[PDB]
């Protein structure tokens, strides 16, 4: 599983 | 002495209830993912504590609040949102430190071997 984070990057 | 709700004061909030595997496990779990499903079980990432935020994949465990998405084709609930962050207190009620090294330092989940041949 692939960390979500996104926030903004 | 200050203790507070947090060990002191009654039901803090009112009446509701913080959630918990034991009632909202599989069905509540599958229902916030809905069809879609990896190898796994979702009834699996319920054991954990994950609860799907209303779309499959995407779900969030409980205190640890680890977001985790497209999961891996070889993988569990427990051994993700464990090994990412050993530190999940919402963990350590289901099964304690024990399960916590089952995955730390061997293979966990996954069974319907009993001995594994
Ligand atoms: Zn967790």
């Amino acid at each position: 599983a692939v960390p979500i984070a996104q926030k903004s990057e | 002495m200050s203790d507070a709700v947090s060990s002191d004061r009654n039901f803090p909030n009112s009446t509701n209830l913080p959630r918990n595997p034991s009632m909202a496990d599989y069905e509540a779990r599958i229902f916030t993912f809905g069809t879609w499903i990896y190898s796994v079980n979702k009834e699996q990432l319920a054991r954990a504590g994950f609860y799907a935020l209303g779309e499959g994949d995407k779900v969030k465990c409980f205190h640890c609040g680890g977001g985790l998405t497209d999961w891996k084709p070889s993988e569990d609930p427990w051994e993700q949102h464990a090994k990412w962050y050993p530190g999940c207190k919402y963990l350590l009620e289901q099964k304690g430190q024990e399960y916590i090294n089952n995955i730390h330092l061997t293979h966990s989940l996954e069974e319907c071997l009993v001995r594994t041949t």
